[PDB]
């Protein structure tokens, strides 16, 4: 909820529409210390990345009212509100939706919503983890440029 | 609903006083202001289109929620804007006469802030532009009608944040 | 097991129902683009073998944890094992891809597989990074777009295929979680 | 020595080492004649007769152009104050005319001489008297706030930058009509108000009166840079007591 | 409070940090060593504060409205003369629930 | 994790851009050390596959009456819950180091261990050597004194960041005593 | 100062190396492309009036705080140090595409330029989009796409100097950032 | 030595003292068992922040109730300012065990800090907990009976400044009662 203000996504899913939202608790948000996980989603502490950050936790609504017990043995994909698909799969009474791992079945909302409780938090599929802030970096001199571009002489093998 | 008047008749009823002398101070100032909400009110009568048209023109439409996508695009959207701004100018201009901001919230502020999340109303670009909408109001009545008029500006977008 | 042929038996088994037109159409359209999915699973299996060294060793690259003495990708032996599961988990997406229906996922490769990395003391979180990158390998070979092998494909589009398999390899991330 | 070479380039010319390069030509003045060699290098040069001449005391010179820019920087920190001596300070210029250490930007504004008008006018004096633990936790809240003003200001770019090619398809196609008008332009016409523009509605300044979507985000940018300008002055004075917390420690 | 002018301005200097680098001599250094700080206290010496402002909403004053019946939370003056006690109590209740003394 | 810090929102419709009323006072001024701290995180969870594995085999190799039978981590359940709760502690330490303060360590992590641990027959004096590992290895990644891993850093110092997260591991080593 | 064969000296003065034959091919293609470059200098020079009336009155459109009371372009002394301060920075920018080399812009303008600019109260964020301004009129001038002057040339590619001169303009926004 | 050692410890400002070749054989000569006293003090101050985060520990882990909420090594500012003046006590000690002499210790470090510890809150009887610590082992770097540690030194007896660095601890916790 902490994030969801800050980000303006909450007034996304303030809104009346049938959502299925797949809120992670803050034990899923406190094991993303992976070493792993950490690569891709510690770039979106800095306090200029909120770009990424709705982007990241707009994959977690879902339009649509899934509760657990609509899918039995079933499997429907669907994409968020960030714009990419995602794959809800019910099966054997374990209903995931990407990498979630469902922990509480279901929570009634007010506009027909429902709030599933996850294990894990869910990247989208083509998120690239934005690169750490950097050095804008100037060719030092402008003959080691020169010779580093083929000339026409070069490219017909005339030369070495 | 009550003014400064009713709040005190109404404080004071309840405990069946009568008035406790002090009790007349805010009474007594709000006589002494009842010549400043007039002409505040007067002039925010005459200005209605012109202040609401420099609002929107100095906050609002600066960033897309004017243009596709955002949540005044369409004309009947844009169109229920101004009318929407118009109860924040109008009921705050009845608030500034009866010196009480009870009928905000018993006419405006209740089930509002539910209202636009049902809608999905953006409450932040909201919110500016009645800061925009008020810092105009303070152009025309003055300063310290202002500083009157002002406070319920933000009494309605604090109970509405 | 199951496929994409007998998922809509069994969900027509539960309305007591023969298998009419409307559930049909599901069905012909599957096998219209069937050229399209074994076209998809030949871009995985002529690639098996260089993806699964390209995706444990990015596990190690980012993770150097598991080859310092005491991790779980120290010596021989259990560094071949994690060579082993990486195409063990990719054999089976790469059936259930060709089924058409996650079965065959969900009760060969994670039967128990969750159960089986807390017992052998396998950490979790590498094999999430693991499964993973093979997820981001299969989605650039069914869309030709990996950057240093083109196959010559006839041209159309696999958005569907992609996110299928996409699906399949976050299915097995979510169990073994 | 190395507080003697400092202060001729100050006291004599009025101004600080250009560079490196300049100062270690007069440690070589100094290795020939001395004192007095080394005394005569500044009287007996064309930089000093073409600004003071024979007759002007030399003093802190506050030109613009100046050929190198870290030596505007160099020269308030040595002439700093109007109250201070140079008794008994440390030497200052080594480290910035190698780039070793950065003037900080407190120590710049000890040097300026002062204007009336500031858009922030500084709370030099207006500091209270705490600690040194609660003068570096009101620091950090200061750079942290300005920081966020920062990635605010930021978005309010690109929003100048979204609005101006969502119109630039009719900015341009409507720079090549005929768009001719009723009045305004010669004075045969009767304009009315419009001979210039009428009693008090020219506004405030002039850009205000100008509708549209690109200056209506530009005065969200002009509102939002005032309140990152008011942060960045609010930790120079924070840092330079600092300075004094340190200095007189 | 500040009794520590005995312990001056030179407070946390820290002298005897030494530093041998070989066989060779001791080199004492001064340097002062701050902690992990971060000095918390609240409301520190400036506004901090652009804009983005009009956070403030009354209290709840239960089921009626936040501030319209403060008549109870109310204030004195005369109760007049001919006012004689009650017998039963059902003692005090939250504020006559949503109608004012002016309905 | 992204609790840690603070992001500015800069769009509309966002109702904290405009109406919001605060810029985080007190994390807007934890970035300004901000790079240091989160190459210190950087080092403690790229290796904390290899700390959790060096210090539970820290105190069986210490205390061999561990792994002894009617010991407390014979069975493969035991074994894999105290390979568990060392790499939770660790994540909720890399919380703490990262936020800065030790609420969330306290809170999640710590309120109710020492309960729990006299309940479930866990031997609490050699549970601290165990955490005390751990507090000797994580001061040597930050000061990068580590023996057998060097990781590059841009230059500078890095005390009373290895001092600080010092601070944290006898935190959880009081609360569970 | 350096420019672009005391480049090159400094770079063969690191490995004590004669100026040999292979990278004499390159030098002699540099002095074969001088021509464009006196042809490229020339064409801002002649248009240097207008374009830093054109970049500081065009920042303003985009910042009417500038020109409001308290701005920092709004009184006639500040009006007046701004365009002579615009003006440097477009002959430094000159100097360098003269002298091949950006060892003049770097220490002699943009040296200390940003902590200058925080001391006097300049807006550094209004900076880096007026320098912006004349970094696109300078590579309209060179590539001879001006919609309001056209110059005479003769026929050619000038798409490689107008890249050096743009590296030339953010590199100052690099260092008033 | 003292001379500008005290010019620059209580003697005046904040300078170093570089001590040169010649200049030490004369110190050496006027320092009685000067070769064993410059082990003894290098014994100690290159284990320096080892020492600290023992002993502020370990008066955490025999009293835990200071980092309780309501305790004094609570709120991480005083729990850095707890370790900064256990840092403190640690480098005066090794200047009275160099100096040989506890008349600098005294005055500069030692007075009046009875009133403070008092006027601040804080447990006077975990600070002489916290030096008792410091107190076991100084005597055991010195000896070259340290545990995990131990160090190289030139053969022979050292336990007589061993019983020197004693008699410095002790003072601390006779000042603080
Ligand atoms: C998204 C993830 C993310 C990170 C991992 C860090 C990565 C990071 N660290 C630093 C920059 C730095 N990092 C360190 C830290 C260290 N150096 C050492 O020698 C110590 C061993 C170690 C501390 C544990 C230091 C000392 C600096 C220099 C800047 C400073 O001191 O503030 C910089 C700035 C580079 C520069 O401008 O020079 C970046 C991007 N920041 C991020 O945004
Ligand atoms: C039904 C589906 C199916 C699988 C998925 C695999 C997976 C699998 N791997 C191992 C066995 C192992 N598996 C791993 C694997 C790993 N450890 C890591 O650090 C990495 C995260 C990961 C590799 C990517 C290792 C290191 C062992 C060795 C354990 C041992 O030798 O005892 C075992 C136990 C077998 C045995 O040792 O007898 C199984 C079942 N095999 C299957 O039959
Ligand atoms: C630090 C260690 C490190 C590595 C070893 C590589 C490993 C690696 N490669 C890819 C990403 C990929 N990896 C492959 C794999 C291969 N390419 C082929 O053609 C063969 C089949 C196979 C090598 C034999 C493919 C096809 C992609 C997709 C992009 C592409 O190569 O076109 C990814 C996922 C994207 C990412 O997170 O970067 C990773 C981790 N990257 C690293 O950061
Ligand atoms: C025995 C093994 C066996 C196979 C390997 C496939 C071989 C195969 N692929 C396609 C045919 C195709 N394959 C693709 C697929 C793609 N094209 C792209 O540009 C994408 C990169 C990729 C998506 C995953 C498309 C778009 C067609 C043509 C349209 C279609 O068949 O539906 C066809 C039909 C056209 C033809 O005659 O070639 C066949 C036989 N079928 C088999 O029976
Ligand atoms: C330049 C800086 C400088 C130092 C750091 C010390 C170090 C030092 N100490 C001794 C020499 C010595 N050092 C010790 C000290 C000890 N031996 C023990 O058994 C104890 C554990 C420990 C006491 C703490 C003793 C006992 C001698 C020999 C007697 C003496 O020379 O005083 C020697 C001479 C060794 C040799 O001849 O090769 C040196 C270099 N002296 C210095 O001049
Ligand atoms: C959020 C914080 C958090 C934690 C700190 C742990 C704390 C914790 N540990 C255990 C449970 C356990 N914890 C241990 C661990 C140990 N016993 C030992 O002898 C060693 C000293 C030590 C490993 C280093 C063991 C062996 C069990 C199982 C006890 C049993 O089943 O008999 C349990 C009971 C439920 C379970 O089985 O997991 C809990 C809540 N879990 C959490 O959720
Ligand atoms: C009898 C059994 C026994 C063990 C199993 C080991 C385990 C072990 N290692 C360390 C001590 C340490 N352990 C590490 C950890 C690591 N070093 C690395 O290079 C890897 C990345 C990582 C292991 C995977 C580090 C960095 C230290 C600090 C000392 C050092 O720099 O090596 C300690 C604490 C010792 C101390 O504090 O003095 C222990 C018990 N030691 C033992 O005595
Ligand atoms: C009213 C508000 C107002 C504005 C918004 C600006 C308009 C403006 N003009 C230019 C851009 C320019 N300005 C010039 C300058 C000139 N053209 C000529 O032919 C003359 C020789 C010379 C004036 C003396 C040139 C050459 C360009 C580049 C565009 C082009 O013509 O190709 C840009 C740069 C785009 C960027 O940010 O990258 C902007 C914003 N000026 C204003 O006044
Ligand atoms: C070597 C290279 C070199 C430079 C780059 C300039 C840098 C520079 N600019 C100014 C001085 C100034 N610079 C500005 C500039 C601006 N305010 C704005 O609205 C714009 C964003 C911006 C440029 C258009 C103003 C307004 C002053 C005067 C301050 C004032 O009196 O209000 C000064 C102080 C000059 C003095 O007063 O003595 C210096 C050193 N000078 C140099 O010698
Ligand atoms: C004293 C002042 C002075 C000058 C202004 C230049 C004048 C100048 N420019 C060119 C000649 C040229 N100038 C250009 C440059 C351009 N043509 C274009 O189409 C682009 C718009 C523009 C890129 C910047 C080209 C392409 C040639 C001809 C080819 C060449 O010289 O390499 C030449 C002929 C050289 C030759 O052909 O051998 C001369 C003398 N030289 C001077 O000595
Ligand atoms: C050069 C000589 C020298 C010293 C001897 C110390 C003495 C000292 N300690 C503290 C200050 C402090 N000292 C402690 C220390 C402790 N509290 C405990 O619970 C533990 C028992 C013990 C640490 C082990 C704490 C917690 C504070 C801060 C008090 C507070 O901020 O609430 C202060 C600051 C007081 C102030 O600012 O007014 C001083 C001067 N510092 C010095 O500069
Ligand atoms: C820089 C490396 C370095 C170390 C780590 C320590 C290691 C160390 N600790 C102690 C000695 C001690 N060390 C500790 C510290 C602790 N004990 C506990 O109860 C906890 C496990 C831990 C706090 C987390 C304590 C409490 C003592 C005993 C002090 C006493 O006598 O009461 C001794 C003295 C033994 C002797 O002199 O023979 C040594 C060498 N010393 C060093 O030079
Ligand atoms: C899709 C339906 C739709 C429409 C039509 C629409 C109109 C619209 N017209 C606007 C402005 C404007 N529109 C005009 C238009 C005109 N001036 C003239 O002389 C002509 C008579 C006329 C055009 C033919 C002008 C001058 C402004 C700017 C007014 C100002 O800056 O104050 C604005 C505010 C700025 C902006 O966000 O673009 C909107 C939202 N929005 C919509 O969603």
């Amino acid at each position: 909820v902490k994030l969801l203000n800050e980000s303006g996504v909450e007034k996304l899913v303030e809104q009346a529409g049938p959502y299925t939202v797949f809120a992670p608790t803050d034990d899923a948000f406190a094991a993303l210390l992976e070493p792993h996980s950490f690569n891709k989603l510690a770039t979106l502490l800095r306090p200029e990345n909120n770009d990424a950050l709705r982007k990241v936790l707009m994959h977690h609504v879902i339009p649509g009212a899934f509760t657990s017990a609509s899918l039995m043995d079933r499997a429907v994909t669907v994409k968020s509100l960030a714009g990419e698909p995602i794959s809800i799969m019910g099966l054997n009474k374990l209903v995931t939706a990407g990498t979630a791992k469902v922990v509480r079945a279901d929570v009634p909302c007010a506009n027909g919503c429902i709030i599933h409780a996850v294990s894990s938090v869910i990247i989208p599929p083509n998120y690239v983890p934005v690169p750490q802030p950097t050095k804008p970096v100037f060719p030092r001199s402008v003959i080691a440029e020169i010779a580093k571009l083929p000339t026409p002489r070069q490219a017909l093998g005339l030369d070495p | 609903m009550q003014d400064a008047i009713t709040s005190v008749i109404n404080a004071a009823d309840v405990q069946g006083k009568y008035l406790d002398a002090n009790s007349v101070e805010k009474l007594r100032g709000y006589f002494q202001t009842g010549e400043l909400r007039v002409r505040a009110a007067a002039t925010i009568a005459a200005n209605a289109a012109t202040i609401i048209k420099e609002a929107v023109a100095k906050s609002l439409l600066y960033s897309d929620i004017t243009r596709p996508g955002g949540n005044m695009y369409t004309t009947r959207r844009y169109a229920a804007c101004i009318r929407d701004l118009d109860y924040y100018l109008r009921y705050a201009t009845y608030g500034m006469l009866a010196g009480d901001p009870s009928i905000l919230d018993e006419r405006v502020l209740n089930g509002l802030k539910e209202t636009y999340n049902s809608l999905g109303v953006p409450i932040g670009a909201t919110i500016q532009a009645i800061q925009a909408m008020k810092e105009v109001t303070g152009s025309l009545v003055g300063s310290d009608a202002g500083k009157e008029m002002g406070l319920y500006f933000d009494y309605i977008c604090s109970g509405l944040s | 097991m199951l496929d994409a042929f007998s998922r809509v038996v069994v969900n027509s088994d539960a309305k007591a129902a023969y298998v009419g037109g409307s559930d049909l159409q599901a069905l012909k359209s599957f096998i219209a683009d069937g050229n399209k999915r074994l076209d998809a699973v030949n871009s995985i299996v002529s690639n098996a073998s260089c993806m699964v060294s390209d995706a444990v060793s990015g596990m190690i690259c980012e993770n150097p944890g598991l080859i310092s003495p005491g991790g779980n990708c120290y010596t021989n032996r259990r560094m071949a094992a994690c060579l082993r599961d990486g195409e063990i988990i990719l054999r089976y997406v790469s059936y259930a891809l060709l089924a058409g229906d996650a079965s065959v996922l969900e009760d060969r490769c994670l039967n128990g597989l969750k159960e089986t990395y807390i017992a052998l003391g396998v950490p979790t979180n590498s094999s999430i990074r693991a499964v993973s990158i093979m997820k981001a390998q299969a989605v650039a070979f069914i869309t030709n777009t990996a950057t240093e092998r083109k196959m010559s494909f006839a041209a159309g589009d696999c958005t569907s295929l992609a996110s299928e398999v996409a699906s399949y390899f976050d299915r097995v991330g979510a169990a073994i979680s | 020595q190395f507080r003697f070479i400092e202060l001729n380039f100050k006291h004599f010319m009025g101004r600080a080492p250009l560079d490196m390069a300049e100062m270690s030509k007069h440690y070589e003045i100094f290795a020939a004649g001395g004192y007095d060699a080394e005394v005569d290098s500044y009287f007996d040069s064309e930089e000093y007769l073409d600004v003071f001449g024979l007759d002007t005391v030399p003093y802190m010179r506050f030109r613009g152009t100046y050929a190198p820019n870290s030596t505007f920087n160099l020269q308030c920190r040595l002439q700093g104050g109007w109250a201070r001596s140079d008794k008994k300070l440390p030497m200052m210029s080594m480290l910035p005319l190698n780039n070793k250490a950065a003037i900080m930007p407190h120590q710049i504004v000890d040097g300026l001489p002062v204007i009336p008008n500031s858009e922030h006018p500084s709370q030099k004096y207006n500091v209270p008297k705490v600690s040194r633990e609660k003068l570096q936790r009101e620091l950090l809240i200061a750079q942290g706030k300005a920081n966020a003003l920062q990635i605010e200001l930021d978005a309010a770019y690109t929003s100048l930058a979204s609005s101006r090619a969502f119109l630039a398809p009719f900015a341009a196609m409507a720079a090549d009509m005929d768009i001719r008008p009723l009045y305004g332009k010669n004075p045969q016409v009767f304009a009315g108000q419009f001979l210039g523009v009428g009693a008090g509605q020219w506004g405030k300044t002039g850009a205000d009166t100008v509708r549209g979507r690109s200056r209506r985000v530009a005065a969200d940018i002009g509102v939002k840079e005032f309140q990152l300008e008011r942060v960045k002055q609010l930790v120079v004075d924070l840092q330079r007591a600092l300075a004094l917390e340190d200095a007189e420690a | 409070d500040v009794v520590n002018a005995a312990y001056p301005k030179n407070i946390k200097n820290k002298a005897p940090v030494i530093s041998f680098d070989g066989k060779k001599g001791v080199k004492l250094e001064m340097v002062t060593l701050q902690t992990f700080a971060g000095d918390d206290s609240e409301d520190t010496l400036f506004d901090y504060s652009s804009g983005k402002f009009m956070p403030q909403k009354p209290a709840d004053m239960g089921i009626a409205w936040p501030s319209g019946d403060g008549r109870q939370a109310e204030m004195k003056g005369g109760k007049g003369s001919f006012n004689q006690p009650d017998l039963r109590k059902y003692g005090p209740f939250p504020d006559f629930l949503k109608r004012s003394m002016d309905l």
